[PDB]
RNA sequence: UAUUAAUCUAGAGUGUGGUAGGGAGUUUUGGAAUUUCAUGUGGAGCGGUGAAAUGCGUAGAUAUAUGAAGGAACACCAGUGGCGAAGGCGAAAACUUAGGCCAUUACUGACGCUUAGGCUUGAAAGUGUGGGGAGCAAAUAGGAUUAGAUACCCUAGUAGUCCACACCGUAAACGAUAGAUACUAGCUGUCGGGGCGAUCCCCUCGGUAGUGAAGUUAACACAUUAAGUAUCUCGCCUGG
């Protein structure tokens, strides 16, 4: 995830690229069953879908 | 002529006719189609005689392979049905086999019963009229 | 059926031994012949495989029975020269009907799609435009005659008018 | 704008359009989903294929660009 | 008894005399409305402005009537 | 690995009947005698069983309905080894 | 209707062309991540909780870089998606192999649906034998809160979770909706085949969803993939 060239503007890209880091390892640290890994999976889904269209 | 359509008999004839007749006068239809039997083509014979459905076509095509049956149903220009309720009691596997003297009355004569004795489907009341009984077909009234 | 295989050698070695170690693989195969062996030359790896920082990248394009892999798959993983034996097969996702070829025709359309050299490129390739030949050529007919012309009636309509008239 | 269906490409092997393919690979060596790459079901998943495959050569990185 | 402007999309089992004109667009509405009301009118005995009248006439002012499809 | 084209010819009767009742058993029996040889190879492929128990079923039932028509019929027929 | 003697193809199958799919089994291959160990760098905490403590640490941990070994699962692709009869199926390859859809001027010519008994498959837990054991974790030990805590929390922790051959045959094995067939408004998507053809969109035949009238229902609600109109067959229910 390297990115900066003087600043402040790659720092606030950087926000982003950690949002998302740990949205995704929020989930390996927690375990739980796989029929409710799908769930989780498909409702994260739904999510999408109402917002970013 | 021209159907531009495939179609298919359902399963034992009696059955077939009615549920075709049923649906289309629920859903306000006017014309169906059906594959064509004697049994059928005599049933619909004797019911547009007893004034119940409009015009009915058996329909072959440039061969001797297929034959097709379709028939318009009676309305009026108030659009209401004339076939009010249709119910088959002879059933596959449940043949059902009254004598001349328990033949039934549809709705105290009113309706009418296909009766298929020795002569092909023949009604109720020129049944009692030849008082020959059997084959209870179906209640049409 | 048509075969592909991709090898991985040695990095820093010249390209000579690299095809003596093709000519020592060509004879690893069973007796199916009738191959290719053009190469895609010294390519830089995108990260280490076992302690090299860059290979070769070589084809061979045979075809014939399935006997053909057993002997090169059990000789590619012993071999100190060899690195990966990845074997594409006849299996692949694809179709290539002799009615579906010529989609060439979709190859020079499209580069005019693309054309934009001059300043009014008012052209977007993501734009409906309605133009169609539309050849049916499908009707799905059925012929049929009468052969019995019960009582006959006309035709009407189902026009609404309730009331008739107020007074 | 699935650009595959648009020119009717109709096959894809590993190479000979490999450059193509790193355009659908995001920089962080990631297989970018249908929102950026804009390609169709069909294609999608040949692409997810042909480029796994690729990582099975070694010829795209993993975890870095 | 009811009359309505019954557009494509309402359904004629409640609507008595049915006309089947377009609504949405301003030049048929006022088109049509105005001829109701010179039917209404000449059996008042009133004058008819905008019906039996013949060409040449019947011209309507237009907030422009195009552009049919919504969103 | 079938060889379907050849063993058509060995049952067919006319010059263009590839679906006749008799064809129909030879391929089954040819399909039988395969997957016969993939499942002793594979004692865990379940669906392949279920498709082996499927054709054998079918095979018997063909069968069973040639001999209710003619019974002269398949005396030629009882070639293939069976029963 | 039943029997028998026959003809036809529309039912259902076979062949040809087109064609999609994480369908299944066997054998190999790969990268991240964790753990352990080895080599340095460095000096006092690490760890964990609402808060702390058992635990680890100057006999050098956490951290950081390199390397090796080992086992398990295959981010992103991944979606109002695909396949399978159900359970389920998602890193890559090879071999074997199953079923499905569209068009058929081809062929057999009713060979079709259901299925008591039977046979096959059937999540996880569990059991027998031989291996394997990185992580996790019933039982168990200790530290916390509580009046009590044998629980929720924390630190250790075996069987097991993994593999090879068998056994067990149960689940909310759910669409709480048995299978087969004919008919019954429409609209919005999406996936595959076909024709037309730069995609987008045109429509045809199919699979998977939402909205929705007549119709059904006690209501919720179903509504062309029915819980609607009807038939055939099986299984099942008769207060707690
Ligand atoms: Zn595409």
């Amino acid at each position: 995830e390297v990115k900066n060239d003087d600043l402040e503007l790659a720092l606030k890209k950087f926000k982003r690229v950690s949002l998302e880091i740990r949205r995704l390892a929020q989930r390996h640290e927690y375990h739980l069953r796989k029929g409710m890994r799908l769930r989780e999976k498909r409702k994260i889904a739904q999510k999408k879908r109402r917002k970013f269209r | 002529i021209t159907t531009t359509k495939p179609i298919k008999a359902h399963f034992d004839p009696v059955a077939d006719l009615l549920t075709k007749i049923n649906n289309a006068r629920k859903a306000k239809l006017m014309t169906v189609t059906t594959i064509a039997s004697k049994l059928k083509i005599a049933i619909l014979e004797i019911l547009v005689k007893e004034g119940y459905l409009a015009n009915f076509q058996v329909l072959e095509n440039k061969s001797k392979t297929k034959r097709i049956v379709t028939f318009n149903l009676k309305y009026t220009q108030r659009r209401i049905p004339s076939i009010n309720g249709v119910k088959q009691i002879s059933k596959p596997g449940l043949r059902i086999y009254r004598p001349f003297e328990k033949l039934p009355l549809v709705l105290n004569g009113l309706g009418i019963a296909i009766i298929s004795t020795s002569d092909g489907v023949m009604t109720d009341k020129v049944a009692r009229l030849k008082k020959i009984g059997g084959e209870i077909l179906a209640y049409v009234w | 059926m048509q075969y592909n295989i991709i090898l991985l050698v040695d990095g820093s070695l010249s390209l000579e031994q690299a095809n003596q170690v093709n000519e020592k693989q060509q004879q690893t195969l069973t007796n199916v012949e009738g191959l290719q062996t053009e190469y895609l030359g010294l390519k830089e790896l995108a990260y280490p495989i076992k302690k090299q920082l860059s290979a070769h990248y070589y084809r061979w394009k045979f075809s014939g029975d399935n006997q053909s892999t057993k002997d090169f798959k059990r000789t590619a993983n012993i071999n100190k020269q060899v690195l990966r034996e990845l074997i594409i097969n006849l299996e692949r996702e694809y179709g290539y009907l002799a009615s579906i070829n010529p989609k060439k025709q979709q190859l020079a359309l499209q580069k005019r799609a693309k054309y934009d050299e001059i300043i009014a490129r008012e052209n977007n390739p993501e734009n409906p435009d309605v133009p169609v030949t539309s050849g049916l050529a499908s009707t799905q007919p059925r012929l049929s005659r009468t052969e019995k012309a019960q009582k006959p009636k006309e035709e009407l309509w189902d026009v609404v008018q309730k009331m008739g008239n107020f007074d | 704008y699935c650009r595959f269906c648009a020119i009717g490409q109709l096959r894809i092997d590993l190479i000979d359009d490999l450059e193509a393919l790193k355009r659908f690979l995001s920089p962080y060596a990631k297989i970018n989903p249908r929102r950026i790459t804009g390609n169709c079901q069909m294609h999608q998943r040949h692409v997810a294929k042909a480029l796994k495959r690729a990582r099975y050569l070694a010829l795209v990185p993993f975890v870095k660009d | 008894p009811v009359v309505a402007l019954c557009n494509t999309n309402t359904n004629p089992e409640l609507v008595d005399f049915i006309i089947p004109a377009n609504n949405h667009q301003p030049q048929s509405t006022c088109l049509l409305m105005n001829l109701l009301a010179d039917a209404v009118a000449e059996a008042k005995a009133m004058p008819t402005m905008f019906a039996y009248k013949p060409d040449e006439e019947i011209q309507i002012e237009i907030p422009q009537k195009q552009e049919a499809p919504r969103q | 690995q079938i060889d379907k084209n050849g063993i058509i010819k060995s049952a067919q009767l006319h010059d263009k009947d590839v679906g006749s009742i008799q064809v129909q058993v030879s391929l089954l029996t040819s399909q039988i005698k395969q997957l016969t040889d993939h499942l002793l190879a594979n004692k865990k492929d379940f669906i392949s069983k279920r498709g082996l128990y499927a054709k054998v079923s079918k095979r018997k039932r063909l069968l069973k309905y040639l001999k209710h028509n003619d019974l002269e019929a398949y005396r030629n027929l009882v070639k293939t080894l069976n029963l």
